[PDB]
Parts: structure tokens; C-alpha cells; sequence
């Protein structure tokens, strides 16, 4: 739900059994990957200034 | 008669003993004023759930998810009507081929439905906020009132209409069937147009899937009961109509002899 | 006080049948007993020659330690109420006029094994409507450890021990003793039971209404073909 | 004739004689009065076991425990017949194909199960505390009352019913015998109902494991006279299903022609 491949009230997810479908699905994964690589990003950054604050 | 027209669930302000009762509890709650009180136990303040003030915000809210969604599905049929009048009026300096216009006109036709679905799916999510607002109203006295009954009807109404539309014609049975028990809603023969339809799909499913043979026989009795119901109420009994359903019914179902 | 008068209103349990109870209590109807002491088992618990309520609640001795199975002992405290006239001839117990009280009976029994030790307070009141302060009506009764045997009344040379009447006792500003009686247990004494006497009537009324509200959800299972 | 009415074992309140030395005895404790007396020596205190007021807590010790256990099977009823009620009242607006309605179906199943499970086994507790409560009344006399047989009936009754459906067969044998042997408790086809059950387990596990053939033949034997019995109690004989059982027990038991 929160990576927009459900829907947070309905409950239902993507699906590819269409072939129009599929097409506005590649859209939603581009979003859904964004976001993950968004929060990575910020589990990477608190690890690299920790790393400082423990070596300081 | 609107009985939406004040846009509330139940008015609210008489006995002088029942006045005098007023008094003291106001007076009670002025000792124990805390308002950063938080009840361990949920039981005693869940009590407000019943209350009439709680009801009515209930009610607001659910009403005003309704208006945005209905906003959105009549928002869209004005861009698609003024859509189709700007492509009209521009210059095609560039088509002189039939094949270019039949190229030209499919792809509005694409745009115009890819519109309409984005539009039908945001309604669905304002409309189904709706439902869940109007389902916490634990006090029977106030769901009979006229004002709760217009809206609720009205809302299953306009979740059924975009739910067709984006064929999901399975969940629109178990709503129906709680939108024809409500007032003279059984008289309305749109009402059992949809589930003729959406009744008949789930037959096609059995069939397709091969499921048993009960569940078959559920699905089509009820296709058919409400495919009759819905031609006598348009076309009134023994009419033409009427005898044409009747003798598709009597060969779509099974007679003992 | 007027809380006697609420007593009163339990008239509708006779007409109806005991089906739901509390736990650890006992509740059935009857007729007086010989002296009218104490209320006797009626065979047919729906009779209305039946005047005598019978209330009990009964605990376990040390139950706030949490030793309720060690047996410590034994307690319970029961309130008989005794009417007069025969019931209503309609076998309806919904409806039912409040009826008079010819005597309200308190009997509190604690018995402790381990130090041998058992109390016994037994309370009558014999006129509990027709004056708010009947004090010469209201017969105790107190035996500590089987002293005084039963029917011994209290010596004025012995004041306090067996049978006696709360006129007796003082109510001075220096020993308020008939001020707290009343004010600490006796109050809270009544309306306890008297609770307790409307919970059970409700729950019972309660259960009629869960089995017609059965008998139109089973048939509703004939709609579904 | 509810032998529980009162809910005491034994009734507790003439001779002018036995008045006369009841007076002698109470002067002798009242010289000898010493609340914080500990005997050394527990067989004379110990005769207390063997009182009236004894008796009484324990009748009601093991009566409050029934209570919990019989309270604990009947909320757990109305609690899965109210759950089935909540969830098929609720809407699933995200369930189009009927292998969603399956897999819903089957949840609510896990649900209901896992809540009965729970429910026995809280319940066999409180059964079992009753049972114990029971058997230290070292009364013959007062474990003949008819108020004392009908509290072990129920007791007994409720525990093999619990046990049972928490498929702990075995344990149910001694108590099913213990049940049988309470005025005419022999004359209900239940009891026999779960005896031909309980010592069908007995036999299977004794072919299963490769046992003895002396007990295969012993829980196989008493197998067959409950199964018997149960059948005529409830059937009666000269009757077509008691006829059945005859046949079938002869064709499994070693006849010697």
C-alpha cells in the first residue's frame, strides 16, 4: 500500500493479465522503485553519520 | 422533500425535571474538569459512539466524501464533452486520406477512455470512505431517519454505477442486494437490471472455471429472478416484453414433468 | 431512605422462572416455615401460593490472599424477603403491582477454620414500610462462636449478646452507634441486594427475548432459496 | 426437583439431651481458648475433615469451579456464533472471483477453531479443580445426599464432554466408568455413546503400535458391549439399527462354532 502497488482502502493490487494493464503498470513500478531507493538513501546517510559520531 | 437539503443526520436542541438533571451533571463534570484525562478503559468513554452529536459528524463526513465523489465522475463528462469540441475546431492541415482520419479519431477515442477510468477509479475511493463512515453508527433509532436513508442509498447508488464501470461486476452484488432492502428501492428496475447483468457473470465464471454445479444453479436462479423482475417493473406484466423474457427464462432453466 | 419501597417492585420474580443467576449465588421461592424465621423450598417454583423470596450469595474465607482453594473456611450472606396475600390469578410476571412487605430478613454467616472462628448476625426487620424510624422493629441477632444457643434474648445485664432490638442501642454524639449502623453497612446493605434482586429479573427477562428473536432468524434461512 | 436449588450439600442448622452436652463442650473450649494453638500432632485436627461445615465449603468449592467451567463453554458459543454473524454482515469490496470467497471462508474457519480449542482447555481446568474438590469429602454418608450426586454427575459430564474435544480418548475411559455407576446414569446412551468411541482409539493404537493381542482383544471386547448397549438404549431392540449392530460386532468378534 504504501509503495502504491495497493490501494490502501479497496485493498486490491496490480495486476498484468491485460496487456493495457500492463502498460501503466511500468509506471508504478518506476514510482515504487523510487521509493525504495529513497529510503535506502536515508538508511545510508543515518549509517554514515553515525559511523562518524562513533569514531568522534 | 430533500432530505438532504439541511445537510444533517438528526436536529438537536425540554422537561423541567429533566432540565434539572442537566444541571447538576454539568455541575459534577465542572469538579472534575481534567481535560488532559485519558481513560485507561476504553468502555465508559466508547458510550460517546451512541450520542447524537457523534452520529451527526459521522453523517457529515460520509456526506462530505460523497460530494467529491460524484465531483469527480461529473467533472470528467464536462473535459470529455469539451475534449471532443477543441479536436473538432483545430486545423488539420496534413490529412488528406480517410485512413488518417480513422488514425486521428482512435486515438481520441483511447484518450478519452483512459480519462474516464482514471476519473471512475477516484470516485470509487471517495465513495467507499463514504460507506465505512455511514457503517460506525451504532444507534438503530438514527439510521431509520429519512435524512440517513437518503444518503445511504444514495451512496450505494453511485458506488454501484462506477463499480460497473470498472467491471467488477462480483462486488457489486453484495451491495445491491443491501441497496433494494431500503424504502421502495425494490421498485426500481435499474436495480435489478444491474444484477441481472452482474448475476450472469458470475454464472459465465462457474462455467468457465467449472465449478459445481449448486453454486451454477444459485447464480442462474438468481440472474433470472431479478431479468424478470426488472421487465415487469419497465414493461409492467403480461406485456409483449414481458412474455419474451418469460419464454427465454422457462428455456434457460429447468421444469420437472 | 425509601430504598424498602424498591424492595417491594421484586414481586415479578415469583411468576417468572429462574433460568440465569450470578455466579456463587443462589435464588429460589417458598413459603414460611414454622415462626416464619426463615423461607422453606417450594416443589413447584412457578406456584403463586408462594410468598418467600430466598437470596444468597456465598464466598470463600482468605478469597483476597487468592487461598480460596486452601479452605479457610466458609462464608455467606443471604436476604429472605416474606410478602403477604396471595399472587396475581394472570401467570404473567411482566406485569406485576409492587406488593406490601411483611418482614425484610438480613442473615450474614462467616465461619474460619484455621482460628475457629465463627460469626453469625442474623437481622429481621418486621415492619419495613409504614415509618421511616421503626428502630423498636428491627430485631438483631448476634452469636459468636455458638454463645448464646439460638433463641437467647439479650440480658440487659449482658447488653449486646443474642437476640435484641436497635432500641437498645446508644446514638450518643460521644458512641454515634446507631448513626453508623445505618449509615455505614445498613444503607449499603439494602442496596446491594436490592441490585442484585433487578439484575436477576433482567437477565431472565433478557433470555425470552433471545429465543423469539431465534425462532424469525431461523425462518429467514427459508429466503435463501 | 433441582437437587442444586439451595446450593449446599448438606442442610445446617434437638434432643434435649444432645442440647445438654453441645453446653459442655462450648464451656470446655471457652477455658481452653487459644486462636494461635498450631497442633503438632495433625490427626486430631485433621477430624475436622470429617464435619458437616467441611463438606459444605468443599461441595461449594467445586460448585464455583463447575460454574467457571460451564461459563467458559457458554460464552465461547456465543462468541463464535456472533463472530460468523459480524463477519458475513461486513462488505468485501476487494473480492470479484469465488477462490477469494474460499480462502475468506477458510480463514474464518481457523479463526473459529483455534478460539474453541482455547475455550476447552480453560474449561477442562476449572472441571478438574471441581473433581478434586469432590474427593477429599471423606463422608460416605454425605457422598450419598442426592445433592452431592448431582453435582458429581455434572462435573463428570462436563469434563469427558471437554476432554473429548481436545481428542484426549483415553483419559475419558476412567471417568465414563467412574460416570456409569451414579444411580441411573448407566441408562443414557450418551455415556455408551462415547465409551464404543473412547475404546475404539484403544484398540487402534494397541494394532497400531503392535501390542499385546491379550489387550487388543480386551479394549475390542468392551468396544463391542458399549457399542451394544448404546444402541438399545437409543434404538431399543427388535428394531432394524439393533439388528445392524449384531451383525457387525459378530462379524468382527471371535466366534467358536
Amino acid at each position: 500500500a504504501a509503495l502504491g502497488l495497493r490501494n490502501p482502502t479497496v485493498l486490491t493490487f496490480i495486476s498484468l493479465s491485460t496487456a493495457g494493464k500492463a502498460n501503466s503498470v511500468i509506471g508504478l513500478c518506476d514510482d515504487a522503485l523510487r521509493v525504495i531507493s529513497k529510503q535506502r538513501a536515508d538508511l545510508g546517510a543515518y549509517y554514515n553519520r553515525m559511523e562518524h559520531a562513533a569514531k568522534g | 422533500v430533500d432530505e438532504l437539503l439541511k445537510g444533517e443526520l438528526v436536529p438537536e436542541n425540554l422537561t423541567e425535571d429533566q432540565k434539572k438533571k442537566k444541571k447538576e451533571i454539568m455541575e459534577q463534570e465542572s469538579l472534575w474538569k481534567n481535560p488532559d484525562f485519558k481513560g485507561y478503559n476504553k468502555t465508559f468513554q466508547e458510550l460517546h459512539q451512541l450520542s447524537k452529536t457523534f452520529a451527526n459528524n459521522q453523517f457529515r463526513l460520509a456526506l462530505s466524501n460523497y460530494q467529491s465523489g460524484v465531483n469527480t465522475i461529473m467533472k470528467n463528462r464536462d473535459w470529455v464533452e469539451q475534449y471532443r469540441k477543441e479536436e473538432a475546431e483545430k486545423k488539420r492541415l496534413d490529412e488528406k486520406w480517410y485512413w488518417q482520419k480513422v488514425d486521428r479519431k482512435a486515438r481520441e477515442e483511447r484518450v478519452v477512455y483512459r480519462e474516464k477510468m482514471k476519473a471512475k477509479q477516484d470516485a470509487l475511493n471517495y465513495f467507499s470512505k463514504a460507506i465505512n463512515h455511514l457503517d460506525e453508527i451504532k444507534n438503530p433509532d438514527l439510521r431509520e431517519r429519512p435524512e440517513f436513508k437518503r444518503l445511504l442509498s444514495d451512496v450505494y447508488r453511485s458506488w454501484i454505477m462506477a463499480e460497473y464501470d470498472l467491471q467488477n461486476l462480483p462486488q457489486t452484488i453484495p451491495i445491491l442486494e443491501l441497496y433494494i432492502e431500503i424504502d421502495d428501492n425494490e421498485k426500481e428496475y435499474p436495480a435489478h437490471k444491474y444484477l441481472a447483468s452482474a448475476y450472469s457473470f458470475e454464472e459465465n465464471m462457474i462455467k468457465k472455471t467449472k465449478g459445481p454445479d449448486d453454486m451454477l444453479f444459485k447464480y442462474r436462479y438468481k440472474k433470472n429472478v431479478h431479468l424478470l423482475r426488472a421487465t415487469e417493473l419497465k414493461y409492467g406484466k403480461d406485456s409483449p416484453e414481458y412474455k419474451h423474457i418469460v419464454n427465454v427464462i422457462n428455456r434457460d432453466e429447468v421444469i420437472s414433468v | 431512605s425509601e430504598v424498602n419501597k424498591r424492595l417491594r417492585l421484586h414481586t415479578v420474580l415469583f411468576k417468572m422462572k429462574v433460568r440465569t443467576l450470578p455466579h456463587k449465588t443462589v435464588l429460589y421461592k417458598g413459603k414460611p416455615s414454622a415462626d416464619g424465621e426463615r423461607c422453606e423450598a417450594a416443589d413447584k417454583q412457578e406456584a403463586q401460593d408462594n410468598t418467600c423470596l430466598h437470596l444468597e450469595v456465598f464466598d470463600f474465607v482468605g478469597s483476597e490472599d487468592g487461598k480460596s482453594s486452601k479452605n479457610l473456611g466458609a462464608k455467606f450472606k443471604k436476604m429472605e424477603l416474606f410478602f403477604e396475600g396471595s399472587n396475581n390469578a394472570d401467570p404473567d410476571p411482566r406485569k406485576e403491582q409492587p406488593r406490601n412487605l411483611t418482614k425484610i430478613r438480613t442473615y450474614i454467616y462467616q465461619n474460619n477454620f484455621l482460628l475457629e472462628d465463627k460469626v453469625i448476625s442474623v437481622i429481621a426487620d418486621v415492619a419495613p414500610n409504614g415509618e421511616p424510624a421503626h428502630n423498636d422493629k428491627i430485631e438483631l441477632f448476634y452469636q459468636h462462636d455458638d454463645y448464646p444457643v439460638w433463641g437467647t434474648p439479650e440480658t440487659p445485664s449482658e447488653k449486646g449478646v443474642g437476640k435484641y432490638i436497635l432500641s437498645n442501642v446508644e446514638n450518643t454524639k460521644s458512641n454515634p452507634i446507631r448513626n453508623n449502623f445505618k449509615k455505614q453497612f445498613y444503607f449499603k446493605n439494602l442496596d446491594y441486594f436490592d441490585k442484585l434482586f433487578t439484575k436477576i429479573f433482567d437477565y431472565n427477562d433478557r433470555d425470552s427475548n433471545k429465543h423469539y428473536k431465534k425462532n424469525v432468524e431461523a425462518l429467514k434461512g427459508s429466503l435463501k432459496y
